[PDB]
């Protein structure tokens, strides 16, 4: 055998292997904590609201 | 009008007597008085102002986006304009002057009324910081999520301490 063999293959055998169920598959992902608004508030105020 | 803040109130306020209205319009203005001869200015005093508004038409304004937004370079996107209104509708019990049985003498009957500012003060020519320091109070405290309940002014008040004066029945 003059060509190459099994242990050649590298990155196959290292990436995780998962189970699938459908042909389209759905994750989700937190990209933020907040818009960056400004948290100094006076005394007694109300803190503004924020959103991720 | 320096400045001018639309908020919208909910339900609980609404049903209020001062507040008609789903929309309050908050506003800081310059005022100027002239001689009759040519413009001539004598005075400079700024005004704010509250006061429950209807709609009365569009136009034609720029978008603002927020930061989960992005916007084009030209967009536009529409709003309403106010105006202040005369007389605004409330129901109340009543009776049937020509009632015929059981059934119809109570009723609610509807009356209109006059529309009354919720603020109004007016500041000198200096000062403009304790305007502006008024406006955003007023501002903050409608959106607190209630009424305008705090109007209390140091400078427009009577001299505390002064036993000889405050006596006096106020009740």
């Amino acid at each position: 055998n003059l060509s190459f063999t099994d242990q050649h293959i590298k990155f196959w055998k290292k990436i995780p292997k998962q189970k699938a169920y459908s042909t389209v598959e759905q994750y989700g992902q937190l990209l933020d904590y907040g818009r960056s608004q400004g948290a100094f508030v006076g005394e007694g105020v109300l803190p503004d609201t924020n959103d991720s | 009008m320096l400045f001018k803040y639309i908020h919208d109130v909910n339900a609980k306020v609404e049903e209020g007597r001062r507040y008609l209205s789903d929309v309050v319009r908050v506003a800081l203005d310059k005022e100027e008085t002239t001689d009759p001869d040519t413009q001539e200015v004598t005075s400079t005093s700024y005004r704010v102002t509250a006061y429950p508004v209807v709609q009365v038409g569009e136009e034609e304004v720029p978008y603002i986006p927020v930061h989960p937004k992005t916007a084009e370079p030209g967009q536009k996107v529409t709003v309403p304009t106010y105006d202040v209104p005369e007389k605004l509708p409330v129901l109340v019990r009543g009776r049937n002057p020509e009632a015929t049985g059981d059934y119809d003498d109570h009723i609610w009957v509807t009356e209109e009324v006059e529309v009354r500012p919720l603020v109004d003060e007016v500041f000198k020519e200096d000062e403009f910081e304790k305007a502006r320091l008024y406006y955003e109070n007023v501002a903050a405290q409608l959106a607190e999520g209630d009424d305008i309940r705090h109007y209390y002014r140091k400078d427009l008040d009577r001299e505390a301490g002064h036993y000889s004066v405050s006596r006096y029945p106020s009740f």
